């Protein structure tokens, strides 16, 4: 009966454990998503100014 | 006893799915691992190529004035 | 300190009910101090005070057997003075009292453990002032008795008021 | 550092300068300045929380923007001002959110058009409560995860898709769904422990069965004694069917006690167990 | 009823066995995972840092031109406990690399948003330079 | 290469050229080397490990970036700055990351102006031990978080809000964050397994209520036998109003004592638990 109860809440201590790790998924559900995008965005905005600056080498080379 | 034998059944009834729970999260995070996963291989796409073209840009603006 | 006006109010829930403590509020004594109640020249009486925030400033609750005891009537004007009492004659030692059945369709005949009631009525009523011919509740085990002061001794002397210690015998 | 001497000066500047005021060249180059000025209205807006305010003000420099030719950082400010909507007093984030997926969509930026198009539905159920237009969303969506091989997420959206179908009645186009979403499940090892939900699901969901739709569902269920975790999928689906097909609302609501033991309903199996009961009741009584 | 209370317990501490194995597994690819992941950040890293120092090259140079059956079943118990109390082991390992990567992504967030407004910056400085 | 050596030119560098320094131009140019140079010398200066050295280094550097007009990079500079500090023997770790957000909240920023926000609530109590100054902190960023519509950190601070509310007395006003973090949890499938614990905290928290408060709470939560997660929130709540509504300081002492062997209490639940013990026993042998 011993070993029964013994084992119980090992079993609940890696339960606790996963819901720290639950809360350590969603901080990167926020970092990720939010990123991803805006550094997704960047190229946008970095290939135009690459080509403005193409027209800069057309006129000054 | 009886009174041994069945509270480790209902004891142990409340083990095993004491890991189910816990197997669910495991299910859960596993899939949101591999989930959250994709945007790495974007992010991982998109930095270097990032890199890439802000280089051509430091080359050009570089040279608009040599 | 001299002593004040006050009014005499109703118990705020019978949980204070069963302490045979005059209720009062924070904003005038605090729990602990000992008073001695006015009604007259003659008429002194003396209780335990027991602060509690829903009594109005100004007047001090008493229980519906304190009230029978000290003539108290709900809606009259009485002078409360801080008392300290003395403890070197007027400490209990040997107090008789007189315990009865407060209700009649609950009084049963059947055995009461008398060594249980002396060493509860300690523990609930410790430290507080009682008087001779003093009338109150008493709460054994959820059942209600009333008890009744026959005669106080000092840890022998005859006091009027005393002060139950720790060290007080019950018969 | 006033928001409206800045929604003031953003006007006087906002518009196609002509004579002295044009010179030589100009355009873009200011109505862009004037974007500024809205955007850090909005932000004082929401540091002194007039949300709502705020929002309007997103709305101005977002419409300004397109004005200027640069429909990419634009949409991401319909986002900001459906994010300042949203946690406002005001109804008109879903608008926002709508206009800002109108762009990610023409621009071809497809994989954040559906990161806020599941967002969108999200809302239109949770706020406006209208499935009907919740559903025509995560479902839309979901195409264009799976076309961004995004197969995960794509199986997210379905998964609200269906789930929510069942509950508007749609208990077929449900089923299929679930059929779709768990051939498309085993063919990762890292998802088939949980395929048994979707063989649950698509079993329990009866557009007014009278048959072994479900009994084929199960059947075509592979399961394994010895692998546990079916053991809250099939095996109570068997006694459900056999339950129904007996008319009785006893053995079945006898089973939903007993496996509600061994697992914990949710919502949504309760809601549908609840209408498979009365399906057997009405039955009895005929 | 005490063999119909070990026996079922007995097919229940097989389901913890197996349940915990299996998803120990996914565990594994987890922490497989966060150690891959770990390098395509450790990779993005690089970007951050030369994205802003590239950028801070070309601002000078644009705004230059600008200006028996208990006895076994007690073994299994024995297993699952030593199973559990291992199961912590890699719950805590993925849990730090969590934490650090996460921390990395805040660098990055970070100057990824300073690139992104400079980027832009060098791009309206290059288009009043024209002509 | 020393770093004396830098910091001096870096001093000869920062400084409105005028008269024949000036000569035809100057201004940024100058100032920006200069933070350059400090940049270059709080570096050697956490080599050496002198940090105090380092951190005022940083300062040095970012308060002149400042001067040129570049608030961006400062701040960023302003936060090596407060983790030197931080990690250093000198204060200042305050100073630096108020400094830090009150650029990251004007420039529109709020995204970041909740990342150092929290880092600030933390050592405002981790060191200073400003638990009323960090609540405030704790709060006001979680309501970025929750317009970034980053539920979750919004949760990491509200649940940070209610936990040091509790401990200062502020009971009542911690359950309502428990209420609200509670009913904005339930949205996802995902926390509905860590939806308990705010019902457990939120039940034990009591402001001396003398009505159902509790017994309603627990009541709001769903709980069925089958529950095993369940086991460690309600079904020990409801052993302990009873053991309240019953001045039994007995059966509530002896009950933390057997609910504390399958699941440890850590040091919050103890504080409370034990100022609940109190408002027991403070009230029978009385």
């Amino acid at each position: 009966n011993r070993r029964l109860q013994q084992t119980q809440a090992q079993v609940d201590e890696v339960v606790d454990i996963m819901r720290v790790n639950v809360d350590k998924v969603l901080e990167r559900d926020q970092k990720l998503s939010e990123l991803d995008d805006r550094a997704d965005a960047l190229q946008a905005g970095a290939s135009q100014f690459e080509t403005s600056a193409a027209k800069l080498k057309r006129k000054y080379w | 006893a009886l009174s041994e034998i069945e509270t480790r059944h209902s004891e142990i009834i409340k083990l095993e799915n004491s890991i189910r729970e816990l197997h669910d999260m495991f299910m859960d995070m596993a899939m949101l691992v591999e989930s959250q996963g994709e945007m790495i291989d974007r992010i991982e796409y998109n930095v270097e190529h990032a890199v890439d073209y802000v280089e051509r840009a430091v080359s050009d603006t570089k040279k608009a004035v040599k | 300190m001299a002593g004040r006006s006050m009014q005499a109010a109703r118990c705020p829930t019978d949980e204070l009910s069963l302490s045979n403590c005059a209720v009062v509020s924070e904003k005038d004594y605090q729990s602990g101090q000992h008073v001695i109640v006015r009604t007259s020249p003659n008429h002194k009486y003396i209780f335990t005070l027991r602060t509690h925030p829903s009594v109005v400033p100004g007047s001090v609750a008493f229980s519906l057997p304190q009230r029978k005891w000290a003539g108290l009537s709900i809606g009259q004007e009485i002078e409360v003075a801080l008392y300290s009492f003395d403890k070197a004659k007027q400490c209990i030692g040997t107090m008789t009292i007189e315990i009865d059945f407060l209700q009649k369709k609950n009084i049963d005949s059947n055995p009461y453990d008398t060594d249980k009631m002396a060493a509860e009525f300690i523990q609930q009523f410790n430290n507080q002032a009682f008087s001779v011919g003093q009338q109150l509740v008493f709460s054994f085990n959820d059942k209600l008795f009333g008890l009744l002061v026959k005669d106080i001794e000092a840890m022998r002397q005859k006091i009027e008021v005393g002060l139950v210690v720790g060290n007080s015998q019950v018969a | 550092a006033e928001a409206m001497a800045l929604l003031a000066e953003a006007e006087r500047k906002v518009k196609n300068s002509q004579s002295f005021f044009s010179g030589l060249f100009g355009g873009s180059s200011k109505i862009e300045e004037a974007c500024e000025i809205y955007a850090r209205a909005a932000n004082m807006f929401k540091m002194a929380k007039n949300w709502s305010a705020a929002g309007n003000a997103f709305c101005q420099a977002a419409q300004l923007h397109l004005q200027l030719q640069s429909k990419h950082d634009a949409a991401t400010c319909f986002v900001d001002a459906g994010n300042a909507f949203k946690k406002a007093d005001p109804q008109e984030a879903i608008n926002c959110l709508m206009r800002a997926i109108e762009i990610y969509t023409d621009m071809g930026r497809f994989t954040i058009a559906a990161k806020h198009h599941i967002s969108i539905a999200e809302i239109y159920e949770t706020e406006l409560v209208d499935v009907e237009k919740a559903i025509a969303h995560y479902e839309q969506s979901a195409d264009y995860y799976k076309g961004e091989e995004s197969n995960s997420s794509a199986n997210k959206c379905l998964l609200k898709v269906a789930g929510y179908a069942a509950q508007l009645e749609q208990y077929q186009k449900a089923i299929d769904i679930y059929e779709q979403v768990g051939t498309s499940a085993m063919d990762s090892p890292l998802l088939k422990y949980s395929a048994k939900d979707y063989f649950f699901k698509a079993a329990l969901c009866h557009f007014c069965i009278d048959m072994l739709n479900a009994k084929l569902a199960v059947q075509k269920y592979e399961e394994l004694f010895p692998a546990f975790s079916d053991s809250r999928e099939c095996k109570l689906m068997k006694k459900l069917l056999e339950a129904h097909e007996e008319q009785n609302v006893d053995s079945y609501t006898e089973s939903v006690k007993e496996y509600d033991s061994i697992s914990r309903l949710d919502q949504w199996l309760t809601t549908m167990l609840l209408r498979i009961k009365k399906t057997i009741q009405g039955d009895e009584e005929d | 009823r005490a063999d119909q209370l070990a026996d079922e317990s007995l097919e229940s501490t097989r389901r913890m066995l197996q349940l915990v194995e299996e998803s120990k597994d996914a565990g594994i690819r987890t922490l497989v995972m966060l150690d891959e992941q770990g390098e395509q950040l450790d990779r993005v890293e690089e970007g951050m840092n030369h994205i802003n120092q590239d950028m801070k090259e070309a601002e000078k140079n644009l705004k230059d031109l600008g200006k028996a059956r208990e006895n076994e079943m007690d073994e299994n118990l024995e297993q699952v406990s030593g199973i559990i109390g291992n199961l912590r082991h890699m719950a805590l390992d993925m849990g730090n690399e969590i934490d650090t990567q996460n921390r990395q992504i805040d660098r990055i967030m970070e100057k990824a948003d300073s690139n992104k407004t400079r980027i832009d910056e060098a791009n309206q400085r290059a288009t009043k330079m024209l002509g």
